[PDB]
């Protein structure tokens, strides 16, 4: 079962939350909610009106969802541990 | 789960996410 692992805030964007499963849940300050996970090619985007829409690997997305993904890639920098690995 | 094996795999799963979205953004540049 996927537990919440780390929660991060981004001014003036929103909050992102990493889950155990490898998922990332962003809750934007415009009422939008992007959900993304490693291994899974699909992306679920919920809009301010409340509609949730799943999008597959080869589905043309509108700029409003591409912009939030660009942004999600930049939020992914805030959960990265830069400490070097040894042993 | 183990402390080393959990924390390494979570940062490994995060790296794969960044790359997946990076392919996706490029894939979109080719579409439709
Ligand atoms: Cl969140």
């Amino acid at each position: 079962s996927a537990q919440l692992l780390k929660s991060v805030f981004v001014k003036n964007v929103g909050w992102a939350t990493q889950l155990t499963s490898g998922a990332v849940w962003v809750q934007f300050n415009d009422g939008s909610q992007l959900v993304v996970q490693a291994g899974v090619s699909s992306i679920s985007y919920t809009s301010p009106n409340g509609q949730t829409t799943r999008y597959g690997e080869n589905e043309k997305l509108p700029d409003y969802i591409k912009q939030k993904l660009q942004c999600l890639s930049s939020i992914l920098l805030m959960f990265s541990n830069p400490t070097p690995n040894f042993h | 789960p183990d402390a080393y094996r959990f924390l390494t795999e979570q940062d490994r799963q995060l790296r794969l996410l960044q790359a997946q979205i990076q392919r996706l953004l490029e894939a979109q540049s080719l579409m439709p």
